[PDB]
Order: C-alpha cells, then structure tokens, then sequence
RNA sequence: GCGGCCCCCUGGACGAAGACUGACGCUCAGGUGCGAAAGCGUGGGGAGCAAACAGGAUUAGAUACCCUGGUAGUCCACGCCGUAAACGAUGUCGACUUGGAGGUUGUGCCCUUGAGGCGUGGCUUCCGGAGCUAACGCGUUAAGUCGACCGCCUGGGGAGUACGGCCGCAAGGUUAAAACUCAAAUGAAUUGACGGGGGCGCCUUGA
C-alpha cells in the first residue's frame, strides 16, 4: 500500500463515453474510471450524470492513493465537462490550472466523410 | 418490389417455359396468382417455394393450386435443391419472379446446385441481364457475368416493357434461361481461384492486366500462357480466365 | 527582367546614343539577350509553364519587330540580324 | 549586392563559443568583400516553446550586404555547426544600422 | 478608423514583440483586422512578422506551445 | 479562489478559444465547392440587412 | 488554378516622372501550346482518407441510408488522356454614353503635424438613371451606343447517337449523319393549387 500526494487528473470526454484518469506529477497512472464501467450503455454512457459517477469512482480510487492536491485537464468534444469536474469538487482538492487540451490540428490530415443522414 | 400484370406477356413467359410432366419443375416466388396459375395448370403437379408464409397460405388455400402443387414456405437460399432433385427423380427446372435483391444470391445458390439443376428460367432487370450475357470485349462484361457464363450457357428468352408490371417500375426487364453445362466446356481445378482472379481483375479494370493479374503472376507467365499482359481486364475471355485459374491452382 | 548595366551595354552598342531607348535595334537586342539568358532558366525549370508564357510573348514580339524593320529597311535589318546572328 | 538580415540562436551550453562564431562568419563576410551594419547578441533568452528540448538559448543578429554565394556557405555552415540550433536569413530591402528593439529596450 | 491608420502610417514591423502583443490572442492566434482597426496592408505585414516570430520562439504558436 | 468562479473563468476562456465549435465543425471532410456556396450564401443573407 | 515559413530561379501587372522608337497595330480559319476532377502509362511512397471489395447492422426488401474494416486511388518523378454546370451559362480588340455607396492598390498636392482635406491613375464590389431586353434582368467592368475580325445556331425527339476519318496505351476523345418519329419541343412571367403549412377567420412556405 502506497501513499503519495501530487495529482494530475485527465478528463477524456466523447459523445459515446467519458474516461477519467488520475496520474502522479510524472503522468504515471494511479487509477481510473469511465462511464461505461460505471455501467451505463448506449445513450446513458454519454450523459453528465454518468460523467459525475465516473468522477466519484476515481475519487474513491485516489482516496487510497492521494487526495491533498490535483491539477485537472480536459480533452475530447463530449458532454459533462462541468458535471465531472464538480464531481472532483466532491472530496474537493486545491486546484488552479484550467484550460482544455483538446487536439486542434494546424490544418492536419483528411477527416472522415460526412454521414448520408 | 414487382410482379407482372398483363396476360399477353404472362402467357408468353409460361408458354416459352414449356412446363410439362417429364420435367422436374419447381417454381420460386409464385407471387400473384395470375402467373403461377398457368404453370401449375400445364404441369399436372408442380413444386413451389414462396418466401412469404402469408402468400404461401393465400396460394395453398386456393383450390386451383393447393391441390395441384406441393408448397414450401422459406428463404430459398436455405433450401436443399440437391435433395429436391432426388425427390423429383431428375435434375430440376427452377423458375419464377421475385423482388430480386436476392438475385445475386439466387445465382450462387443455383450454381451450388449445377448438378441438381437441369435449367433456370427467370425474369431480371435489363442491365444485369445484358451484363450476364455480355461478350468479353464490352463494358457490360465483368466478374459476375464471367462466373455465370462459366457455370452455364445463358440465353435471353424475351424482354418486357415497364407498364407490364402490377406496380409498373421505370425499368424494362427480361426473362432469361440458362443451362448448367452437361460437361464444362471450360474444365477448372477450382472455382475460388476463378472468383478471386476475376474480382482482382475487375477491381482494377482500367489498368493493364500486368497491373491487375500481373500483381500475382509474372509477365513471363502471362505471355507463357499466350496472354498479352498489356491488355485490360475487359479484353479477356472466360477461356483464358479459366486457364489462369488452372495455372494458379496447379502452380500453387 | 535585366540588370541596368547589361541594359546599358546593349543600348550603348545598338542605340543611336544614350538618349535612345526603344529604337527597334535596342529593343530586339535587349529582348534577344533576355531570351538567350532564359534558356538557362527553362533548361532546369521545364515545368515553369507560367514563366514560359512570357518567353512565348517575347520570341513572338522579337519576330514582329524584326519583320517591321525588314520592311522598313533591309540594310538595318540585315546588319542587325548579322550582329545578333538572328535567323539562326 | 543583396542586403540581408541573418538571425540565429545558439545552444545555452555553447553560448561561450559565440565570439568565435562571430569571428568565423564575419571573416566569411569581409573575405567575400561584404560589409556589416549590425552585429548583436541578446544573451541567453527564454523560449516561448522548447527548441530541441532546450530553454534559454542565446540569440544573435547580423545586418549584412554580402554577395549571394557566401550566404549559402554560412547557411550550410549552420547545418554543419550543431551549436546553432536555428537560423533565419532574410533578403531585406536595405542595409539597416539602428539597433534591434531587443537591444534598444536596455 | 484614422487613429489605427496612423499605426500603419508610422511603422512596418518585425521583432517589436511589444507591439506584436497588441495584435495576438493569449492563445497565440492572430487577431482579425476589423478588431484591430488596422488596414489590410499592415495586417499582412503583421501576419508575416508573427509567423517569423513564432519560428524563432519569440511568440508561442498556441497557449501551450 | 472559489471553485465555481474558477469554473466560470475557465468557461469564458474555452468560449473565447471557440474550441468546441472548431472540433464540432472539423468532424468531417467537405468537397470545397459546398463551403464556397455556403460562404457566399451567408454573405448575401447578411448583406440584405444593410439596406435600412 | 494559386494559401505555414525562408531561400534560390522566374512571369506578368500598376503607378510616377520624363526620355526614346515612329503605325511597328487588331483580329485570327487551319496550326501550336496551356488546360480541374476522374482514369491511364513507368518507377517510387503510402500517414490520414477512401470507389471497389469484405464483414456486421437496418429494412416488407435495402442492392441504399448505419457501423467495423479496406484495395485501387489520393501523394512524388517522369509519360498520357484532353474532358467538367472548364459557366459571368455572356468570344477577342477599340471608341463612346447619367449617377451613387463601398472595397483594394499606386500617386500628387494641401496637410498645422499625426489624423485631416483637395485631387489623381489601376483593380474590384454592390446599387441604379438613360437605353436595352420576351421577360427576367443588364446597365460606363452593358445585355446601352458602335467600329474590325473570329466562333456558333436554324422545331422537338432519334442523337452528340450511327458510319467513316482522325486521335488515344486504354478508357474514350474528336469530327459527325440519316432513316424514323412528333405537333410540338422551349424561355420568361401571371394566377390558383401548394399545404406539408407557418404565424395571427386572417397574413402566410418547419415545407
Ligand atoms: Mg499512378
Ligand atoms: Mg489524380
Ligand atoms: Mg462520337
């Protein structure tokens, strides 16, 4: 059993799913949760509620590893950003850096074709 | 989906079929009573598959027809025509009309039974029929017409205007007949080699066969077979295609 | 597309004086020198069609000027094409 | 001849040989009978993002009027000399002698 | 407009990071000319300058780098 | 520094960055003719307001 | 058609102010060359994307629409093809003929400077007068007023199809009929339907 505290939190949100993972300052994963592992499937898997629940599951995993400090970064286009990070405010940490780190290309390679719908 | 409407061409099709006893006849897709009746009439008794169980009830309860046919109610692509050929004493005459998404499957299932089928007689859309009979050097030619002409001799019976159909389509369509060769004029070591040679070639039909079949064979193999590798895939007869198939199979 | 000094050498050769520019002789000479130079460009830059559109304009402009001078005075024409070696 | 700006940056841990670099390149300029109108250093200076995983690298400017040939020599000398981590050469309109804003801030 | 036109009339610029900072987002993107009030001539010069300044890590490309 | 005020500050920053609108529209390729048509369509759809 | 940045070579354009040549001009059948996208030829490359294909779904069926894959292709050098709603659906060149609000890029003079304010080329956008136009509209960047030459059309289908020639590696390109068949075919614009509405019996289009 290991106790450390310096914490980086990554929110990886998409219109199918939201993964959340906690890492050390090194970026080394301490533990993680998703929505789909929270148990929701199809439509429920991508909901602000499922993203809160995923954050609660990570909050439990870090209670075992580290809880004093966190630096939270957010990625992917999906819903529930606010919902999952306010769920990190549950068992609240002292955090101040927020931006997205959503990948924007400087005119990178050809995206998929549009859906015929 | 479609079925025919006008007695002139119904009568032309059922008469051109020449359906009589001394033939192991089976309908598929009996559809509207009007075109299944004359064939169930002229044959003293007739076998049939309908895919639909509700239409199979409509026709099996019809006293013209239920007493005069034996009737089956399933996807014909499940159906064991090789056993029906045994039960009918001689290889089958298989015939009719359908919604024809299933058409491409029908041909392969019929070809899975080239021994058990004596002949096939079916309506189809103008472009696919003209493809099916297409001569090697034409844009209408290609892989499915190659496999068809490999398995059988193929013969247009007659051609029908779109106003002839109950829901009339925009599209003219023809009845065609075909004959599994009594011995294959093109003997082949395997058909999967044909199927993959033809798909590779026709997946690349604009480039030279050196840049199609020569992606697998050498130019010296091709010219060794007597084939110019600078041709395009749509210059090539089924004869040299089965020669390639034999070459692939026997040199592997 | 030429240095002022190569232009100066050419106009001081083919021109009436330093006040002359654009006498037919001056024109066809500097135009010829440019055409000669650009052979080195296109000998590398084969695919530079947009540049060679200017070259085609220049050789045809040269032809037009020569033919005008030829009908205006054969002596000036012949001694000028002699000096430039034109109709090569 | 063509005026140029030549502007380049040197590894913080090779910044001590920068005078030797100014010798090597200024000798190439005057050895081409070219002339120089600015030479400047802005010291070790922090980078907006990491260059070659480094920080704080040492910045240098020249204003010059050399014949084209030797600019390609010193340019390719930058790809030979790994102490130079980047360079940019600019075919500027004029010789310019007034100090860089990077100096004039002092 | 005319005050922003004076900013163009006075100067054409590269290496003046202090003035370049007047025309960038904090995320490092170029400001559109209508928001700067400057005329398009100077917008082009500023864009060219910013691109050079990014090449030499004088300005970032993004917020992060 | 209240968490939900730092959240509002963050929300303003990502709105000013436009990143959700960018990644939304960047989801697919497009045949350049249609954004050309859409662009000029918007240009006249705008210009019609200029008239009073 | 051309869009990160720098270099190297290189084409054209516009303004300034003179100077110079001395009608050297325009147009252009044949001819010659450039010519998107797709495809081909020869040899590389292959990240992402993706005809074909393959497999899972959906549907009365679904070949579609959905998804997981995926080859050619997409990229490069060097050949070819030579077509596109390659359309401003508007040939090239020259002269003339109300205005108005912008944009962009030179330039002159005045600047009290710095802003300004008088001018003055070039390019370009939108309004619109006269005139023109079947009407729609065009309108000093004409579809107005006219001069020179070139290209092209002569009812609708049959048919840009046949055949022949040419051209192309092949695709195909190109030039190009006729029989035969019909009393139309067609452009613009008007009024009802629209209709599914949409708002509030009434104005009127998520259709
Ligand atoms: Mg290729
Ligand atoms: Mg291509
Ligand atoms: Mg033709």
């Amino acid at each position: 059993r290991k106790q450390v505290s310096d914490g980086v939190a990554h929110i990886h949100a998409s219109f199918n799913n939201t993964i959340v993972t906690i890492t050390d300052r090194q970026g080394n994963a301490l533990g993680w949760a998703t929505a789909g592992g929270s148990g929701f499937r199809g439509s429920r898997k991508s909901t602000p509620f499922a993203a809160q629940v995923a954050a609660e599951r990570c909050a439990d995993a870090v209670k075992e590893y580290g809880i004093k400090n966190l630096e939270v970064m957010v990625k992917g286009p999906g819903p529930g950003r606010e919902s999952t990070i306010r769920a990190l405010n549950a068992a609240g940490f002292r955090i101040t850096n927020i931006t997205d780190v959503t990948p924007i290309p400087h005119n990178g390679c050809r995206p998929p074709k549009k859906r015929r719908v | 989906q479609n079925f025919l409407n006008d007695q002139f061409v119904i009568d032309s099709i059922v008469s051109a079929i020449n359906p009589q006893k001394g033939q192991a006849m089976v309908e598929i897709g009996p559809g509207l009573a009007a075109l299944t009746e004359p064939v169930g009439e002229r044959l003293d008794q007739l076998t049939v598959i309908e895919l639909d169980r509700d239409l199979a009830a409509r026709l099996q309860t019809h006293p013209f027809l239920g007493p005069k046919l034996t009737i089956y109610q399933q996807d014909a692509m499940t159906f064991n025509f090789g056993e029906l050929a045994e039960k009918m004493g001689q290889p089958l005459r298989v015939f009719g009309n359908l919604p024809y998404n299933i058409s491409t499957p029908l041909m392969f299932h019929l070809f899975s039974y080239t021994d058990a089928i004596a002949d096939m007689h079916f309506m189809l859309q103008k472009e696919v029929v003209n493809r099916l009979v297409a001569g090697p050097n034409s844009k209408a030619y290609g892989r499915l017409s190659v496999m068809a002409q490999y398995y059988c001799n193929v013969i247009p019976v007659l051609e029908v205007p779109p106003s002839a159909f109950t829901p009339p389509p925009k599209v003219d369509s023809a009845v065609v007949r075909l004959v599994p060769h009594a011995t294959m004029p093109h003997p082949v070591k395997d058909v999967r080699v044909l199927s993959r040679i033809t798909t590779e070639a026709f997946n690349q039909r604009r480039k030279t066969i050196r840049n199609s079949l020569g992606n697998l064979f050498s130019v010296e193999v091709l010219t060794g077979m007597g084939i110019d590798p600078a041709m395009r895939a749509e210059n090539i007869s089924v004869a040299q295609y089965c020669q390639m198939a034999n070459y692939l199979a026997e040199n592997a | 597309s030429l240095s002022t000094e190569a232009t100066a050498k050419i106009v001081s050769e083919f021109g009436r004086d330093a006040n002359d520019t654009g006498s037919t002789e001056v024109q066809v000479a500097l135009l010829t020198a440019q055409i000669n130079h650009l052979q080195g460009h296109f000998a590398e830059h084969k695919k530079d069609h947009h540049s060679r559109r200017g070259l085609l304009r220049m050789v045809s402009q040269r032809r037009k000027l020569l033919d005008y001078l030829k009908r205006k005075d054969v002596a000036r024409y012949t001694q000028l094409i002699e000096r430039l070696g034109l109709r090569r | 001849m063509r005026h140029y700006e030549i502007v380049f940056m040197v590894h913080p841990d090779q910044s001590e040989q920068v005078p030797g670099m100014i010798e090597r390149y200024t000798a190439a300029i005057t050895g081409a009978e070219g002339k120089i109108h600015r030479l400047e250093d802005w010291g070790r200076r922090q980078l907006a993002y990491p260059i070659n995983k480094l920080h704080k690298a040492h910045y240098v400017l020249m204003n010059v009027e050399a014949p084209q040939e030797v600019i390609d020599e010193l340019e390719t000398t930058f790809r030979f000399n790994d102490a130079v981590i980047r360079s940019m050469v600019m075919r500027t309109k004029h010789a310019v002698t007034e100090a860089s804003p990077m100096v004039k801030a002092k | 407009f005319c005050r922003f036109t004076a900013e163009g009339v006075q100067e054409i610029d590269y290496k003046d990071i202090a003035t370049l900072k007047n025309y960038i987002t904090e995320s490092g993107k170029i400001v559109p000319s209508r928001i700067t009030g400057t005329r398009a001539k100077y917008q082009r010069q500023l864009a060219r300058a910013i691109k050079r300044a990014r090449y030499l890590s004088l300005l970032p490309y993004t917020d992060r780098h | 520094e209240p968490f939900d005020v730092a959240l509002r500050r963050f929300k303003r920053s990502c709105e000013k960055a436009g990143v959700l609108a960018e990644v939304r529209r960047r989801e697919f390729y497009e045949k350049p003719t249609t954004e050309r048509k859409r662009a000029k369509a918007s240009a006249v759809k705008r210009h019609a307001k200029k008239l009073a």
